[PDB]
């Protein structure tokens, strides 16, 4: 599914630093947030993910 | 000489992100799951891509 | 056991101090 877009996707990006800036989690909700700041490179030009990723959490 | 995470974290690898990647350590919170899927990405690691993601995506 | 899902790009001003430290203005440090 997409395990061949994930490798085509490293042919593509240089990654250059991730700086986490916000972090919440709870067990009640099994649910947590990562906000970030992730510095790349594409074809010669620099670029910045800036994202809250949503996690949850499944078993154990 | 060693081997400072990509993390950004200061720590070795091996005893930062590599212990998740490795499947020696279950990552605590969000915030280490955040950090070792941006080492997957630096290190081009496509299976623990997969493996962190959530099943109901579909990664693999 | 955590796993990724999704995520949002949260709302922050072009002025406001970059989240990066960086003490500039969020359209000057990494948000342009």
């Amino acid at each position: 599914a997409f395990r061949d877009d994930i490798i085509a996707g490293f042919a593509n990006t240089r990654w250059l630093g991730l700086t986490i800036f916000e972090h919440t989690w709870s067990e009640a909700e099994n649910t947590g947030y990562v906000s970030f700041i992730a510095r790349f490179s594409e074809q010669g030009k620099n670029g910045a993910i800036i994202e809250r990723s949503r996690f949850i959490k499944e078993n154990g | 000489m060693s081997q400072p995470c990509p993390c950004g974290s200061a720590d070795e690898y091996s005893l930062c992100c590599g212990r998740i990647v490795s499947g020696e350590r279950v990552a605590p919170d969000p915030s280490h799951l955040m950090r070792s899927r941006y080492c997957a990405f630096v290190m081009k690691d496509a299976d623990y891509l997969i493996k962190s993601w959530h099943p109901t995506c579909n990664a693999a | 056991q955590w796993y990724y899902i999704d995520g949002t790009r949260p709302q922050l001003g072009r002025n406001d101090p970059c989240p990066c430290g960086s003490g500039k203005k969020f359209k000057k440090c990494c948000g342009q």
